[PDB]
DNA sequence: AGCACAATTTAACACTTTTGTCAAG
DNA sequence: CTTGACAAAAGTGTTAAATTGTGCTATACT
């Protein structure tokens, strides 16, 4: 449940890092992010009920 | 006795937990497989049984 | 010096509040990222809110009880105990005059029944979503001349002050 | 808030119902509710 | 569910996710004040709706905590537990 | 004169005649209908409160900002190397930020639109530093969760200073 | 808690319990000397260490906080004395 | 509602196409040059009469009445400038209207591009500003890009504005977000470093190390320079942050008060202040009253040997030996009474 | 997100003064 | 209780190195 929402939170961060920079060929490596997902999971794995 | 630069800091033992030392665990900044807080030096977690 | 048997509470005025303050804190900088000392205008400022160290002023031009109460002329810090930092207040000179939400959203709605208005309508006003009338100056409105203690809208106000006009592309 | 555009209600409201990715009606919900009311709902959606 | 991530546009899709190998055993974590977590790699492909650029690359997600044998996890050296949540089943 | 927001309210609240309204309401009290009569009662209660306390209602619209002393909500470091700050601090911060930027826009000659935008953000920030969340969704620490505890938020509640500290400690 | 090394709570129920019996000074110490009051708690240790009786408190210091706290809302905190007259809550402090 | 507010306020006024746009910019520049033209009329600075236009334009009494307790008041430093150029022939009095209409047109074009500025700040969220803030400062960036724009260059103002909006926003970031003031360049380098880290994390399939992350940063980048400033970067911590898992505990309530000396210290200190007074009386009327002046016991400020010797009439040498002997002479009384032998910390 | 540059602050450093001290008076 | 002599600690001043605060960037982009 937290993997999905915490992934979507990165889905938007993906769609945003697209509309700019160098649209020609950007490896998905520069497109994807870590923190928006990672911290989102750790959130549930620590501060949840 | 002069007032020396450095003053005592060192961590004593709680009022009511009298134990015996068992685990001697030291973690120095600059050792393999240990990443400490950003700008902190060696730590220690001692066990008292 | 006198037995305290009584304590009142009442409203305060901009003047009285100006008096309570020792200066106007401006800059958002709480404290420096380096010296961690009260900034020039910092919220935690030691210049007008009194010393963090008893009798020791900021720079240290006066470091002891010897010179008591004498205002520092260099760094601008009155020599005294660090206790004053827990009492001596401060203030902020608000650019445009602003109200207090309490009297507004309160159950009896102080300002509202005061001036004889309603929570909703007065709300639109105070929060700058809706104009209100003060001395209409003979201004007509839809056959009924607008009068004081009345409410207007973004359009009509212009249509009165700047006049009405239509556009035809 | 947003203007009553004819394309905004084509996207939003859609995303709230026929969209299995924004509406996950649990396999149970798509299952349990399926056998009471007498119907065949396919996806985890509401509409199609 | 969260894929493909779309936007002349971008069709970035999902392919796989590499199951990480625990960096530090459940012991090391308990004595390092570290969470028992493993890097979860992810493999995907970035394509364009026009350019037809099929450019593929294995990216990376983060570190996912792992469960012990008994059913409790390790969080910053302190082992924690994930209990169960109750509510009326979805439906009508 | 359509003036909107706190400014206008300040002017009209200033113009008020306590006495005249008093007599008017007194006569309004003799109205046979329970409506006008009740209204006159419940309204005049306020005016009366002002007439007696001798406090002027315009004070409700405040130009200054009574800023609590620094040491009453400090920022102090603890063991481990990181600092710690009160909620009211960041609140006061947002307050002065909007307050200053507003001035920046004023002398600048900026158009009416931007003016109303910031001039209103002033009322919302200021009132947020007094009671945070009694009007509109409360403001929380940037990007996280817990709503900043304002002045009125420290007083009320079961943990209010009147209880957790002064009626028991 | 025993962690931070501190005393128990005297919260309102306890206060009332004291008011019941009628122990005044016992309640005083609670609200001031034995708890918070600045010069009071010190004058206590002073007295007891010197083998005498502790003076009666004045400023609870929590209340002193409340004063300026209210003042932040533009609430004039007017403290009167025995007949409708000024009183300086904060000793010689904010007197400007 | 403040959110919908601005959106519905700007959505009231339309945009501007090439026609209106080019025209407006031309109007503004014409008003500007008109001011420079009238700047030689009475000899008034181009900026002076410029703001003097504001007096009757974007407010009558509200522009100069309260920029603090003091500014340029309507009757004094304004009125003599309003009714000064007020008597000049046609060839002058016309530039007045040129400046009026130019000045208005400025604000106009701004309002026109506002529907852009807001749509700009949309990407820059998460900076510790929920929309409206970001938008405000962006509006300032617009005001800048406005007076600096040049229509003559045949460039769409939407291009020139954006580069300035992004500026006034990315600037407002460092001057707002972190509770502790963090200078611009600091944050700049922060974002640089964090970018490199958040980048090579996926590259190496794990987190970096202060040595390898600073490696790709440049020269002089060791484990220290990154880990050091890393501390600075970290913002303070809300005292309302709940401790433990139960709904009671507060963060702030968990902090001690060492600011004021504890009662035990009140008596500990007041004890020494006395015990040193009684063990002092065994000194000669000179070597005692002098033994206080060197410790800052007398006037609270310390009195150097040079001055003490001037106070007793003796020499910078005599007082020196006086202190020595007087002191150890007390050391005998201490080592024989054990009254003060504590306080050794 | 990144940059050149002016504005101050801080740091390095050159050298005078003060204060503390040694030996003899 | 004291004199001349003199190391170390302390002081007054200039300059170098470092830190900090501002202004701009123009395809167009609402
Ligand atoms: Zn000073």
């Amino acid at each position: 449940d937290q993997f999905r929402v915490g992934l979507a939170r990165l889905a938007r961060g993906v769609r945003e890092r697209m509309v700019m920079g160098s649209p020609d060929t950007l490896t998905p490596a520069k497109l994807v992010n870590s923190r928006p997902l990672e911290a989102a999971l750790r959130e549930f794995f620590s501060r949840s009920q | 006795e002069k007032a020396r630069d450095v003053k005592d800091t060192s961590l004593r033992v709680p009022p009511g937990e009298g134990g015996i030392v068992v685990g001697r665990l030291r973690l120095r900044r600059g050792d393999p497989g240990v990443e400490l807080k950003p700008g902190v030096r060696e730590v220690v977690r001692v066990f008292v049984a | 010096k006198k037995e305290v048997r009584k304590v009142r509470i009442a409203l305060a005025s901009p003047e009285k509040i100006r008096s309570w303050s020792y200066g106007e804190v401006e800059k958002p900088e709480t404290i420096n990222y380096r010296t961690l000392k009260p900034e020039r205008d910092g919220l935690f400022d030691e210049r007008i809110f009194g010393p963090i160290k008893d009798y020791e002023c900021a720079c240290g031009k006066y470091k002891r009880q010897r010179f008591e109460g004498k205002v520092c002329e260099r760094c601008g810090v009155e020599v005294t105990r660090s206790i004053v930092r827990r009492y001596r207040m401060g203030h902020i000179e608000l650019a445009t005059p602003a109200a207090h939400i309490w009297f507004v959203k309160d159950v009896p709605s102080k300002i509202g029944t005061l001036l004889d208005l309603s929570a909703t309508e007065l709300e639109q006003v105070l929060y700058f979503n809706k104009y209100i009338v003060l001395d209409p100056k003979g201004a007509v409105l839809d056959g009924v001349p607008v009068e004081k203690r009345q409410l207007l809208t973004d359009e009509e106000y212009r249509e009165l002050r700047y006049g009405k006009q239509e556009t035809y592309p | 808030g947003d203007p009553p555009k004819k394309d905004k209600a084509l996207a939003y409201l859609f995303g709230l119902l026929a969209d299995p990715k924004r509406y996950d009606l649990g396999e149970a919900g798509r299952y349990k509710a399926e056998e009471k009311l007498g119907v065949g709902l396919s996806g985890r959606t509401l509409v199609r | 569910e969260t894929f493909p991530i779309e936007e002349g546009g971008l069709v970035l899709d999902f392919l796989e996710y590499r199951i990480g190998d625990p960096p530090f055993s459940q012991d090391e974590c308990r004595e390092k004040d570290l969470t028992y977590q493993a890097p979860l790699y992810a493999r995907l492909q970035l394509i364009h709706k026009d350019t037809g650029l099929i450019k593929e690359d294995e990216v990376f997600l983060g570190h996912l905590p792992l469960m012990t044998e008994d059913g409790s996890f390790i969080i910053n050296g302190a082992d924690r537990v994930i209990v169960s949540q109750i509510h009326r089943s979805p439906g009508v | 004169d359509a003036r909107m927001g706190a400014e206008a309210i300040q002017e009209l609240l200033k113009e008020l005649d306590l006495e005249k309204l008093e007599r008017e309401l007194l006569e309004e009290m003799k109205h046979p209908s329970r409506a006008r009569r009740a209204k006159a009662r419940k309204r005049l209660e306020v005016v009366r409160a002002f007439l007696d306390s001798g406090n002027r209602p315009e004070w409700m619209i405040l130009e200054a900002v009574p800023v609590l002393p620094p040491d009453l909500r400090p920022m102090v470091q603890v063991d481990g190397g990181r600092f710690a700050t009160s909620d009211l601090n960041d609140l006061y911060r947002r307050l002065i930020n909007r307050n200053n930027r507003l001035k920046k826009l004023l002398a600048q000659g900026a158009p009416e639109i931007i003016i109303r935008n910031e001039k209103r953000m002033l009322q919302e920030a200021v009132d947020a530093v007094i009671d945070n969340g009694r009007r509109g969704s409360p403001v929380t620490n940037p990007g996280s969760e817990r709503p900043l505890r304002s002045l009125t938020d420290i007083l009320s509640g079961k943990q209010g200073r009147f209880r957790q500290n002064l009626l028991g400690k | 808690g025993k962690a931070q090394f501190g005393g128990q709570r005297f919260g309102e129920m306890e206060v009332w319990a004291l008011e019941a019996y009628g122990a005044a000074h016992t309640l005083q110490e609670m609200l001031t000397i034995k708890s918070d009051d600045i010069e009071g708690r010190n004058a206590a240790y002073q007295a007891i260490i010197k083998g005498e009786d502790v003076p009666e408190p004045s400023v609870p210091e929590s209340f002193r906080v409340l004063v300026k706290e209210l003042q932040a809302l533009a609430l004039d905190v007017q403290t009167l004395d025995e007949k409708d007259n000024p009183v300086d809550i904060f000793e010689g402090l904010a007197s400007k | 509602d403040p959110v919908r507010q601005y959106l519905h306020e700007i959505g009231q006024v339309p945009l501007l196409t090439l026609e209106e746009e080019i025209d407006l910019a031309r109007k503004v520049e014409e008003g500007m040059e008109a001011i420079k033209k009238l700047s030689e009329a009475t000899g008034l600075d181009q900026e002076l009469i410029r703001e003097v236009v504001r007096a009757k334009i974007l407010g009558t009494a509200r522009i100069q009445k309260i920029p603090g307790l003091k500014e340029k008041p309507d009757p004094k430093t304004v009125e003599e400038v309003d009714g000064k150029l007020k008597s000049l022939p046609k060839e002058l009095k016309r530039y007045l209207h040129i400046a009026r209409e130019g000045e208005a047109a400025r604000q106009h074009l701004i309002e026109a591009n506002l529907r852009l500025v807001v749509s700009i700040a949309k990407k820059y969220t998460g900076r510790g500003l929920s929309f409206l803030d970001l938008i405000q400062e962006g509006n300032q960036g617009l005001i800048r890009a406005v007076e600096k724009f040049e229509y003559k260059r045949r460039f769409k103002f939407s291009t020139y504005a954006t580069w300035w909006i992004r500026q006034a926003i990315n600037r407002a970031i460092a001057d707002q977000a972190r509770t502790i003031r963090i200078p611009v360049h600091m944050v700049e380098t922060i974002n640089k470093l964090s970018r490199t880290a958040r980048q090579l994390q996926q590259e190496l399939g794990r987190e970096p190390s202060y040595e390898e992350i600073a490696e790709a940063m440049g020269p002089g980048w060791d484990a220290k320079r990154v880990e050091e400033t890393l501390k600075i970067a970290q913002e303070p911590v809300s005292l309302e942050t709940p401790i433990g898992d139960e709904k009671d505990s507060f963060y702030g309530d968990f902090i001690p008060d060492e600011n004021l000396p504890s009662p035990v210290e009140a008596a500990a200190q007041s004890l020494l202040s006395e015990e040193l007074e009684k063990a002092l009386s065994k000194l000669s009327e000179r070597e005692a009253m002098v033994l206080k002046l060197r410790k800052g016991l007398i006037d609270g400020r310390e009195h150097t040997l040079e001055e003490v010797g001037a106070y007793f009439g003796v020499t910078r040498e005599r007082i020196r030996q006086i202190e020595n002997k007087a002191l150890r002479k007390l050391k005998y009384h201490e080592s024989r009474t054990r009254k003060l032998r504590d306080f050794l910390e």
